[PDB]
Order: structure tokens, then sequence, then C-alpha cells
RNA sequence: ACCGAUAGUGAACAGUACCGUGAGGGAAAGGUGAAAAGCACCCCGGAAGGGGAGUGAAAUAGAACCUGAAACCGUGUGCUUACAAGUAGUCAGAGCCCGUUAAUGGGUGAUGGCGUGCCUUUUGUAGAAUGAACCGGCGAGUUACGAUUUGAUGCAAGGUU
RNA sequence: AGAACAUGGGUGAUAAGGUCCGUGUUCGAAAGGGAAACAGCCCAGACCACCAGCUAAGGUCCCAAAAUAUAUGUUAAGUGG
RNA sequence: GUCCUUUGGACAAUGGUAGGAGAGCGUUCUAAGGGCGUUGAAGCAUGAUCGUAAGGACAUGUGGAGCGCUUAGAAGUGAG
């Protein structure tokens, strides 16, 4: 029913047919990206990975390539007539979940 | 992803009977400071109040160790001129022991308003009877 | 030729007052005040940044271990007899789980338990 | 490849108002509209002022008349506030009210964490060391002629007036 | 115009958060964690994002994260003779 | 930066006051080329937009005659 990911430097619980957020991967709109590594399963019957759980695919369909809210990056010195100003934002990938494997 | 239980809210508040019997002072007031502070619960966030209530009683068996009785002296100043006043650890738990534990439960919690809102969590009294019987509340043991 | 200082003082002056916007008092409308305010926060915001991954680090490790004194074992000692399992489950997973499936970490706890 | 009303003459309307016994010093102050068609008449009012009506492309263009920022002063309203200790923000976060350059949306914020303004001068300043009531305008490495050293370009035993 | 610290010395009184040299470190010009707070002490050098992980110095009863952990000993004093 | 140089796979680097070096953003004016404007220019006000920064757009309301862009040039060229 849920299941465990590594994906990124981090780690995600999922359920089939909901929206996550993750770090960029290299895909374009429309295609169908496939998770490996795979931690957890919670299902009816549930399955320990510590390492990994050997088979469990999860599959998501990409959706939105797109670059995240900007923040404003400034820092000062006080009697020191320094202070520098830069502005950032990351990139993320938008996917849906429609496959639990194990 | 911030898949992070927080709302703690719409949160379920239970009731405890603690004994004094035969205790250490500090030692039952850091249990007791914990689950008052909500420490216990999976769910658990600071800024909104998790955590339930206490009853303290025998109030009256509460233990010292060493000289503590003559030694501790507890002060106070009345913000008037020479206006400091003192009484000694165990003519307090002679006169008003419930001061004495209540006093050293709220010491052990943050004095922040929430804090102070915490500490109304708590009822004492010293002999083993008690008035909350509608609450329905349940034995807790020490587990030190 | 002579330039005159003219609509550009004012467009900068502005951006800062906008962007010290619902402050307090003075501090919302006066352009000198509003400019030491909102350089103060952007100051706050890298240090807070920095702040935030060590406070819910903090918030999961209290949540976990409330969940491991359920099953009568200490923090310290479940996450030993997970490294040892060789799980490598996260202080945030271990956390979400144990809030919304106690069935799935009484296994957990009973593996990194006879780990040990 | 000079200024455009704090500029350019002190002076766009003045060696005047004003100040000084005198020699003398010395300002602030431009803009209705294309055309006065610059509001007949009724209503309130002692009047001023206003409300209609009228003229006009336009009277929040009516003489305090082009545009009309900010400080500062008000009227109304969505959310919030009378057990609370503070450089007033930031990070987290319920509850209520909304609906945009529609997008990982906007307003406010019970409650928790962290947190002693700026500039100058100093070995060292939250400093009980200096300066600033606030807002607006103005306010500080320039030019001429020489010298040295880099870059560029033309010609070269020549190169240049 | 330098400053504290540890070590080598003069001066002073085997005084000074004193003063003068020498050998290092750090502040100056250095944010972050610890020492309650605390330029100069201990750990460590911030290009930017993240609600990932391992560690340093210091720590693990509550405030306030982590052992009311083990096994084995001292202490009864609480924080010139 | 570095160098195999597939300028990418890496080997990296990137606190900072006096101060040295580099690359840019805006303001007024001129030349040349192309534009816009009473079917509404500049200025003013608001917005939940874009750019690594200085900064640039677009929509709407107010305003009622002027003003951008591209390449080059010249300075009374930026205030807390």
């Amino acid at each position: 029913m849920f299941a465990i990911i590594e994906t990124g430097g981090k780690q995600i619980k999922v359920e089939e047919g909901q929206e996550i957020f993750v770090e960029k991967l290299d895909v374009n709109e429309g295609d169908t990206f496939t998770f490996d590594k795979v931690l957890f399963v919670g299902g009816d019957s549930v399955k320990v990975g510590a390492p990994t759980v050997e088979g469990a695919t999860v599959t998501a369909t990409v959706n939105k390539q797109g670059r995240g809210k900007k923040i404003t990056v400034f820092t000062y010195k006080r009697r020191k007539n320094s202070k520098r100003k830069k502005g950032h934002r990351q990139p993320y990938t938008k996917l849906t979940i429609d496959k639990i494997n194990a | 992803m911030q898949t992070f239980m927080a709302n703690e809210s719409n949160i379920e508040r239970k009731w405890y009977v603690i004994d004094a019997e035969g205790q250490t002072l500090g030692r039952l007031s850091s249990e007791v400071a914990s689950i008052l502070r909500g420490k216990n619960k999976v769910t658990y966030t600071p800024h909104v109040d998790t955590g339930d209530y206490v009853i303290v009683i025998n109030a009256s068996k509460i233990e010292f160790t060493g000289n503590k009785e003559t030694d501790k002296v507890y002060y106070r100043h009345s913000n008037h001129p020479g206006g400091i006043k003192s009484i000694t650890a165990g003519e307090l738990r002679r006169t008003n022991p419930e001061r004495l534990i209540e006093n050293s439960i709220k010491g052990m919690l943050p004095s922040t308003r929430l804090g102070e809102k915490q500490g109304k969590k708590l009822f004492v009294y010293g002999g083993a009877e008690h008035p909350h019987a509608a609450q329905q509340p349940e034995n807790y043991e020490l587990r030190g | 030729p002579r330039v005159k200082g003219g609509t550009v003082t004012r467009a900068r002056r502005k951006k800062t007052i906008k962007l010290a916007k619902g402050y307090f008092g003075s501090k919302h409308t006066l352009y000198k005040v509003a400019k030491q305010q909102v350089m103060k926060s952007g100051q706050y915001a890298f240090r807070d940044r920095r702040q935030r991954k060590r406070d819910f680090r903090k918030l999961w490790i209290t949540r976990i271990n409330a969940a491991a004194r359920q099953h009568e074992m200490s923090y310290s000692r479940l996450m030993n007899g997970l490294k040892k399992a060789g799980i490598d489950i996260n202080r945030k997973m271990l956390s979400e789980i144990a809030i919304s499936d106690e069935k799935a970490f009484a296994q957990l706890v009973t593996k990194a338990k006879d780990a040990l």
C-alpha cells in the first residue's frame, strides 16, 4: 500500500496515485520513469529491505519539469563595508505514481 | 520533499494517577514533568500542547536523602527593602507539602506561556484521596 | 551635459519599502529604518535555512525515541540494532511509519532487536 | 554632443522685501483652457463655504487653477489582541478570510525555536564613545599643459611636421 | 596605535587585564559548534538548494538532543600542628 | 580554472578590512539605422512576472504630448 524509495539524496514515502517532487532527473515530459532503490513495502504482506528488497520497482509518469520558487541570499558584516547578494532557483521534477511492485 | 506529520491539532489527552509514597522528590518530579510535557507520545510537537493530566496523591511520604530536611532553604523576595524570606525543606514538607511537590515540578518545565499552561494540568494532594472520579483516572507506575 | 538625479532614486527606495511590508509602524513606512530591517532579515534567513535541517532532525529523533520506549527499548540501542541488521531506513521515515503503521514499526523493532 | 526654475546671472516674476548709525549685506516668488465660453438660475447659509444645474473634449481643468511622489493627518473595513517581559525580525505552524502576471497561490496570524539597530573611529563598541527628529531635492578625484609606463593602429632605417 | 593565550627571558615585588624583547597560535580581517552569557580559550575555515547520511570538541534525569547504560571501587563533605 | 582536453569525464577551487586586477548594470546628451504615439507618449500608483546582482518587462488605473530600441561616441553619470 505504501513504499519507501531512495532517490536524489533523500528518501520518500509513496502510495499508488500520488504526486511527488524530487531533485532533477534526466527525463522529458510525458515519459515513464521507474525507480530501482526500494527500501520498504508496506502492504498486506510486509517486505523489509535491509539493503534492498531485491525486485521492488515503483513506476511513475513524468509531467512538468520545472524550476522552483526563488530565494534571495543576502549576508553582510557590520562596520565592514562588505555585503553579498545573489539569487537562486532550484530545479525539480514532478511525478505521479501508478505502480508499486515487490 | 515534506512528508512529515506535525499537525497534532485534535489530540487526545488522558488522565493519570501517581502516588508519592517512598519516592525521591527530584526523580518523581522529572518523570512527571516529562508526562505533562508530552515527551512520551509518538505524536509530539513543541508548538501545540500534547501531553496529559497527572494526579499526585500521597505528597506526605516524600523522601529526601542526606540532610535535605534541615538544609535546602527556600527563598523569596518581596521587592521591598530587606524583604527576603525563607523556609527549610523539612518544615515546608510538614506544612503545605503540595506546594513542595508542585514547585519542583514547575521548576522543571519551560517558562513560556505554553509551559506555564502545561503546569496547570497538575493536581497534588496530601493523603491518598482525590475528587476526580468522573475523569476516569488511570494508575501510572514510575518506569525508571 | 547635466543629468538630474531623477526617477531612479524613488524606484530603488520603493523596492525596499515594498519589501518591508507588514512590519511594525515606522519599520514598514520609512526608508532608512525599512532598509535596515530588510537587510537584517536577509541575514536571519541564511542562518535559519541552515537551522531547519537540525531542528527537524531533533524532532524526528525524539518521536522515534517515544516510539521505541513503547516496545521496551531505547533510541540508541534501537538504532545500533538496526545498523547491525543493515536496515537503511531513515529518521524521518522511521517517524512517519511509527506514526502511521505501528504494525510495520513493530516488525522493524523485532528485526532490529534480534540482530543484536 | 551649454542650463531648464534648489538649475542658469543675486535677479525668467530685484540690487527690491528685509536687516544695519554707516560703510555695507541681501532674498523667497513661472504653468486654467484651443478659445473666458472664468460657473445665468434654484436650494442651505449673516457671510465664507457647499449642493444641484450649466459651459467645456475634460471642472477631483474653477484662479490656493498642468502632472501631483513622500513624510504627516483622517474615515471605513477582512483577520488579530486586556497573565503579558520586548533591536519587534526570521524559521516552523494551526485556525479564519480570499481568488492572481494561476502558480508547488494571496491576507492575517494562536503557539514554539533562534536573535543586543546602522555609520564612524578603534587592540577591542549592544555600548553608558561620535553622528543622524522624519521625508523630499541639492551635496565631494575634475580639466589644461608636461612627464613616465601599458594597450591599439600606421609606416619602418627611418618616423613625424 | 596592535591584542590576548601557552611556552623562553629582562624590568617591577616570584604584583598588575603592568611594561619590554624572542618562538608559535588565534583575533585584527573569521561566520559555524562548545565554554551559562563571554573579539584573543577548545573544535573547525561559510559558492548556492534540500524536512538525506557519518563524525569533531563537548555531552546523554527535566529545562534541552542522546545511556535513569553496564561491570567494579572511593565519598557522607551536597554544588601549622 | 585545470589539464586527458569528449571543453565535457574527471583534478580541482571559490570566508575576508587597507589595497591591486577583471567583467557588467543604470542615468543625461549626440550620430547613424530602424521603431512607437490622441485607437493615448513621458511621469505617477498597484500587481501573485523575469534576470546570478546592479536591474528589465508586461497588464491595469491616472495623466494629456512626446518617447524607446540597436551599434558607436561624450559626461555637471548613482547618497543614508
